[PDB]
């Protein structure tokens, strides 16, 4: 859940 | 511990001491980057790290900084980017990420950096694991140290490149 | 983590915000983030931060001179109130019960500028280190979530 994509 | 990064005194030592520690947590090569304020000047960042120099030599001819989905997120967060396949969509993302992988760069993820004068970086570490399952596990479970070392990496690197 | 960045308004974020610090223990929180008049949210003590601003102690406070140098935090600690000025100011902050605590220097993508602050109470310096120490790597992950996710609601 710790992934992000901005 | 995290201080001999911080006690380290010149670039070649602290580079050989965040090497080891990345290493030690079980990752495999690293990048370590970091440019001053309102820099795109990526030709002379302050690099540090293992990645093979036939994939920087090449991501630099290829002018891969635009292209490359990770270096665009690093401009607009403060939150890890998983090397996740969804993040290449655009055909030259898809092939970058192929190129990617022929350097042996398959699984990894890469830590914005944003320092306290405005420093622009990146800290980008790859793991070997037979699967990208496997690859999120340990990532996963290191995570947290992971986020404390690489505020004390740049903070304790931008202290000895600028 | 996820319903800190996933919150729709200003109110909601700021409760979920002071609710994660009181899990971590930490009674007292200011975060505050300014532009590239800034975003506060928080339950510090009111009539504190009015006595901040009218004594203009952003000037004083080695908190906020540390904030613009760097990325660790800074425990509140005696040997960082070195000046006259700066000891009675840590002075008046223990009329208020700001004693033990820390501050993580906030510096965004897009060049926000800010401190999440966070009090803890305890019975002595020893025990409130113990107590921030234990949970600082979850911390360290809340502040840049705070970071992010803050930055987008009030910019
Ligand atoms: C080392 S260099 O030649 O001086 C150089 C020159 C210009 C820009 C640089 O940033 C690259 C850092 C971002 C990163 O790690 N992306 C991953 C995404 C994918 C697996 C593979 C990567 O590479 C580095
Ligand atoms: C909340 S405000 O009135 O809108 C306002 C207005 C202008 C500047 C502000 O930043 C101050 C934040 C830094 C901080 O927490 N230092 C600690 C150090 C020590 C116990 C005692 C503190 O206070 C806050």
């Amino acid at each position: 859940a710790h992934h992000h994509h901005a | 511990g995290f201080l001999e990064l911080e006690r380290s005194s010149g670039k070649l030592e602290w580079s050989a001491i965040l090497q080891k520690m990345a290493s030690d947590l079980g990752f495999s090569k690293i990048l370590f980057g970091l440019l001053p304020k309102d820099s795109q000047d990526y030709e002379n960042a302050f690099i540090v790290g293992n990645y093979p120099a036939a994939w920087r030599e090449h991501y630099d001819r290829a002018g891969y900084a635009r292209v490359d989905p990770v270096v665009s997120h690093c401009t607009q967060s403060v939150l890890p980017i998983f090397w996740e396949p969804s993040i290449f969509q655009t055909r030259k993302q898809h092939e970058f990420f192929e190129e990617a992988s022929a350097a042996g760069l398959v699984y990894g993820l890469t830590m914005p950096l944003h320092g306290a004068r405005g420093e622009l970086g990146w800290l980008s570490l790859s793991v070997e694991a037979e699967n990208r399952a496997e690859a999120n596990r340990f990532m996963e479970s290191v995570l947290p140290t992971l986020w404390m070392l690489k505020d004390y990496a740049l903070q304790s690197g931008a202290g000895l490149a600028f």
